[PDB]
RNA sequence: UUAGUGACGCGCAUGAAUGGAUUAAUGAGAUUACCACUGUCCCUAUCUACUAUCUAGCGAACCCACAGCUAAGGGAACGGGC
RNA sequence: AGGUUAGCAGCCUCUGGUCCAUAGAACAAUGUAGAUAAGGGAAGUCGGCAAAUUGGAUCCGUAACUUCGGGAUAAGGAUUGGCUCUGAGGAUCUCAGAACUGAAGCGGACAAAGGUAAUCCGA
RNA sequence: GAGUAGGAGGGCGUGAUCGUUGCCUAGAAGUAUUGGGCGUGAGCCUAUAUGGAGCAGCGAUUAGUGCAGAUCUUGGUGGUAGUAGCAAAUAUUCAAAUGAGAACUUUGAAGACCGAAGUGGAGAAGGGUUCCAUGAGAACAGCAAUUGUUCAUGGGUUACUCGAUCCUAAGACAUAGGUUAACUCCUUGCAAUACAAGAAGACAUUCGUUUUCGUUGUCAAAAGGGAAUGAGGUUAAUAUUCCUCA
RNA sequence: ACGUGCAAAUCGUUCGUCAAAUUUGAGUGUAGGGGCGAAAGACUAAUCGAACCAUCUAGUAGCUGGUUCCCUCCGAAGUUUC
RNA sequence: CACGGGAGACCGAUAGCGAACAAGUACUGCGAAGGAAAGAUGAAAAGAACUUUGAAAAGAGGGCUAAAAGACUUGAAACCGU
C-alpha cells in the first residue's frame, strides 16, 4: 500500500535491484559456467516477506 | 467455511521484522521474535532439541568480520605495533 | 497503429470520458505522432481530435 | 541440430532432402498428413495438400482413428474417416516449398521428383499445468514434431 | 385407513422443579384431514438456449498380471483362460 | 443522475466504463436450464417432493381462541385502463363526484401471502 | 536317480587388497548383434559395428558381492487418446490501417451490457514496481495475437497547512523490590510488593552560587483526540506537494 | 446443478433475520490436558474426544509384505509335555 | 567443535556430508522449523565463414576438426517413427 517504513523501502529496493538479469557480457568471461541468474523473482508467483 | 473461502480473511499479519536476526519472526501481540527472541537480550536456540538449526543460523554461518583473521593471526602471535621489514636491509 | 496513447491523453485534455472523443480515421498516422499532451491539444485545435455531443436524453414524455 | 535421415537416396545428385525439427505442430495429424503424400509427385503432393486445406479433399486418418469423423471426402482413399489438419498440413507443405527451391541449386527438374522417406518422429513434449478440482494439478503438453522427407527423380518413358 | 382424532386404561416400563397438568402468541420443528391448486399421476407431446454431434486450434485423468463371445462340466462349492 | 414506483426493489435509460469469457456448422438420442398440455385432479409417491394457486392498492366483510396486548392481509367479497368534465383541502401536491369509450380488458412487464380444522413439542 | 520347509557338497559372476602372468592410440572399458562357437546350468570365448582410455588371467586376502516382485526408492516411459473435454456471468457486426499472418490489435461506423446497491471515480489491509514510454525472438497470456499484468531497455513517487511523528485507551514493558538450581516468574496510573529517584527560576550563567516547588518511567490509535490552504495550470508517468495566483 | 467442479464446500432457485443477545475493521486479553464454548465434545491457521514443530526414535510389533546366481545329493513336520 | 598437517584394503555424482555446482542455496510454512534438484564439447573456440530458400525459426549446400564430439564424451532399456 501507501504507508511504508524506511526499512520497507530500503528492503523493497534491494529486491528491486537484486531482480535484474544477468548482465549479456558476463556469459562471455572464461571461468564461468552461468548461463542465467537462477534467482530471479516474479511479484505474481512469489512473495517476499515484509511486515 | 474452513477452506478456500475462509483463507480469503487473511490480511493480517502477526509477525514483522526482527531488528537482530531480520526475518519476519517478531510478535507484535508477545513482544518477541520466534527465531532469536530479539528483546531476550540472549539468542534463542535449542541445540540437542533439534539439530539442524546452528548450520542455518550460527557462527561462521554469515561473514565473519572479525573472526577469520584470528586463525590466521593466532599463529603469528598476535602482533602490536609491528611493521614488516625489508629482507634488502635499506636505511 | 495503436492510438491508445493518443485517446487517454486527448480524453484528459478535453476533461471529457474516453467516449466522447473522436479520432479522426484518416489522419490517424499524423494523429499516432503526437506524443506529449501539447501535441494532443494542437491536434485539438487543428480538428484532428475532436469531442463527441452527448448521448441525447429528453424529458419531453 | 544437424539432421541425420535414417534412411538415404541411392542417387544424392539426383536426390533432395528436407527436414524440419522440434516443430509444434501434433504429431499424430502430422504423421497422417505425411503418410498421405508418400510417393507421388512433388507439384501433386502440393495441389492435394493446398486443396485439403481449402476443404474440398481429406486428409485419411489412417494409424490414429480414434473417434475420427467420417467424410464422404475418404472415398479418393477407401476410408470411413478422415480430416482436415490444417496446421500441419501448412508446416509440410512449407516442407515440400523448401523441397522444391532445395532443388533449385542442384538445377534440377520439378516434374520428375517422387517423394520418397517421410519420417516423422515424437519429439520432446512440450511442458504446462492444467488445475483440476480439489486442488490436483494434472500435466497439459504438446507432442512436437521431427519432419524428414526426400525425394527422387524419376524418369516417366 | 398398521394412518389422524376422541375415548376407555389387568399402564411390559406414566407421575409430580430427576418436575406433574395446562396453555394465548409463536416455528425453514414432527403428524392427519379438508378447500383452492395443479404435468405428481392417468400418458405422455411440443418449443427455446447450452451441450452431447462434426470441424480448426488446444488437450488431461482414473485405471492397466495377461486379456477380453458363450453353454455345461468339474474346480477355492458363480471361469475369460481348463 | 433521469423514468416508473411506497421505494436506494425490479425493469429502461444519461455521465463513466465495457462486449473478456476459443470459434464455425449441423440439430439425433440422453442431458442442464427455461416453458405450455385437451379431460380427471394426488388416483403419483415413504411423503403433494417438485410444480401450481395466491399475491399491490382502495372499498366491503372478518370466527373460535386469548395472557385482552392479540388472533388479523383471519376467513371471505368487490374494484383497478383510457378519455371529457365537476367539486373540496392550501401560498403571497393530496381527496372525492359524474359522463363517455373498448373482444368485460386495465397491480396488463416489473413487483407480489395460497387457505382451513386438528394433534405433539418448545413459552 | 520324485521333492515344498529344510540341510549338506561342488561350481558361475561381481568390486578392492598382497602376489604372479600379461593386454592396450597398430584402439582398453562400455555398448548393439538374424556372425561363429563353448558349457546340463549359473555363465564363457570369439567376429563385426560403435567407442576413444584404460584392461585382463592365475593363487590368495576381503566384501556395501548377484533382484521380477516388498500398494518397495528415485528417474524415465507407455496404452487409454488426438479421447474427456475447452458450454455460468445475455454479443457481437462492417470497412479501413498495420503486419508474413488478424473472429481476438488501432481508428471509424453500427448493435448491446454494467445502469450510480456500477462492469464508474477514489482509499484501508494485502501486493511491491506490477505505474510511464519505446522495443520484442522464445516461453507464459490453457484457441489465437501484430497484443499484454509477459520479456528487454530507459524513466517516474517533490508538501509549514495531507498522514506518520505528539496525545491518551483497551493494554504492555522497564526500574525498584521479591521468587527461582537456573531459565523463568510476580508487581507498577487510581502508578507500585517500589520510594534518599523529581521539576523550575534567577542571578552564576559552568561549576558554583542561590532560590522556589517537589515522592518515582516508558511503549501501545496511518478510522479515536489532534496549530494552520485554497482555486487555476502543468507531466508520457507526481502533485491540497511542482508552476501561477491568492 | 457440479461431484478428474469455477470451488478440497461452490452454483441456481428457495428460504431464516433484517434496528438488536444486530453486522463489522483494527488494536488489545486468553495456548495445549491449556484456552475458549447460549454446550454441538464445538472452535483453537484445510490439523481437535487433546494443535502444530523438532527430538528420545530407525520407538515395540506373538502380526502383513518382501527376502537377489547355477548344479548334485539327503530330506520333513501340523504329534508329546509345560 | 574450529583452523591446520598427513594419511586410508572408505565412497565415486540415485554413492559419498543434505550440498563436487551462486548449498543450508531455490522453494514452502503466521511460526517453531522444512529443504531439494543440478558435475564431464574439444589438445586448442578452431562455437560453425560463405552461397541459396525463407517474414522468422530453420532447411539445403559449403566449412572447422583426429572426429562433430556442436551444447555438447560413451549414449543401454522402456517407449516411438522409418
Ligand atoms: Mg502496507
Ligand atoms: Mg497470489
Ligand atoms: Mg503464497
Ligand atoms: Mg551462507
Ligand atoms: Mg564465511
Ligand atoms: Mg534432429
Ligand atoms: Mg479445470
Ligand atoms: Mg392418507
Ligand atoms: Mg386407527
Ligand atoms: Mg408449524
Ligand atoms: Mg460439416
Ligand atoms: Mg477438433
Ligand atoms: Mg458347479
Ligand atoms: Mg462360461
Ligand atoms: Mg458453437
Ligand atoms: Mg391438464
Ligand atoms: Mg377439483
Ligand atoms: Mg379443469
Ligand atoms: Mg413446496
Ligand atoms: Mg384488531
Ligand atoms: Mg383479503
Ligand atoms: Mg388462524
Ligand atoms: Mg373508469
Ligand atoms: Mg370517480
Ligand atoms: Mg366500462
Ligand atoms: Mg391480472
Ligand atoms: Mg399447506
Ligand atoms: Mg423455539
Ligand atoms: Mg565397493
Ligand atoms: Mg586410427
Ligand atoms: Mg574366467
Ligand atoms: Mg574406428
Ligand atoms: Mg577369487
Ligand atoms: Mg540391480
Ligand atoms: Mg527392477
Ligand atoms: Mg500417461
Ligand atoms: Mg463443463
Ligand atoms: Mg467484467
Ligand atoms: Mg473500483
Ligand atoms: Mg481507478
Ligand atoms: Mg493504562
Ligand atoms: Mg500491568
Ligand atoms: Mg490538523
Ligand atoms: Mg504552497
Ligand atoms: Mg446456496
Ligand atoms: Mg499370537
Ligand atoms: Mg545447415
Ligand atoms: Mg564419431
Ligand atoms: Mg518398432
Ligand atoms: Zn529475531
Amino acid at each position: 500500500g501507501a504507508n511504508k517504513t524506511l526499512n520497507m523501502k530500503k528492503r523493497f529496493g534491494r529486491k528491486i535491484k537484486q531482480n535484474r538479469p544477468l548482465p549479456n557480457w558476463y556469459r562471455y568471461k572464461s571461468d564461468t559456467n552461468i548461463r542465467y541468474n537462477s534467482k530471479r523473482r516474479n511479484w505474481r508467483r512469489t512473495k517476499l516477506k515484509i511486515y | 467455511t474452513r477452506g478456500t473461502p475462509a483463507f480469503g480473511k487473511r490480511h493480517q499479519k502477526t509477525h514483522t521484522l526482527c531488528r537482530r536476526c531480520g526475518k519476519a519472526t517478531y510478535h507484535k501481540q508477545k513482544l518477541r521474535c520466534a527465531a532469536c527472541g530479539y528483546p531476550d537480550a540472549k539468542m534463542r536456540r535449542y541445540d540437542g532439541w533439534g539439530q539442524k538449526v546452528r548450520d542455518r543460523k550460527g557462527q561462521g554461518t554469515g561473514r565473519m568480520r572479525y573472526m577469520k583473521t584470528i586463525a590466521r593471526r593466532a599463529k603469528n602471535g598476535f602482533r602490536s605495533g609491528t611493521q614488516a621489514a625489508p629482507k634488502v636491509k635499506a636505511a | 497503429v495503436s492510438l491508445r496513447l493518443q485517446k487517454r491523453l486527448a480524453a484528459s485534455v478535453l476533461k471529457c470520458g474516453q467516449k466522447r472523443l473522436w479520432l479522426d480515421p484518416n489522419e490517424s498516422s499524423e494523429i499516432s505522432m503526437a506524443n506529449s499532451r501539447a501535441s494532443i491539444r494542437k491536434l485539438i485545435k487543428d480538428g484532428l481530435v475532436m469531442k463527441r455531443s452527448t448521448v441525447i436524453h429528453s424529458r419531453s414524455r | 541440430g544437424k539432421t541425420n535421415y535414417s534412411r538415404e537416396p541411392a542417387n544424392q545428385a539426383k536426390a533432395v532432402k528436407t527436414s524440419a525439427s522440434d516443430l509444434r505442430v501434433h504429431f499424430k495429424n502430422t504423421y497422417e498428413v505425411v503418410r498421405a503424400i508418400k510417393g507421388l509427385n512433388l507439384e501433386n503432393a502440393k495441389r492435394y495438400l493446398k486443396a485439403v486445406i481449402d476443404r474440398k479433399r481429406c486428409i485419411p486418418f489412417t494409424r490414429f482413428t480414434g473417434c475420427i469423423g467420417r467424410t464422404a471426402q475418404a472415398h479418393e482413399f477407401g476410408r470411413t474417416q478422415g480430416r482436415w489438419p490444417v496446421k500441419s498440413v501448412k508446416v509440410i507443405l512449407g516442407l515440400l516449398d523448401n523441397l522444391s527451391a532445395n532443388a533449385q541449386a542442384k538445377s534440377l527438374n520439378t516434374a520428375n521428383l517422387v517423394i520418397q522417406h517421410g519420417q516423422v518422429n515424437r519429439a520432446q513434449k512440450g511442458r504446462r499445468r492444467t488445475y483440476r478440482a480439489h486442488g490436483r494439478i494434472n500435466p497439459y503438453l504438446n507432442s512436437g514434431c521431427h519432419v524428414e522427407i526426400f525425394a527422387q527423380e524419376v524418369a516417366a518413358k
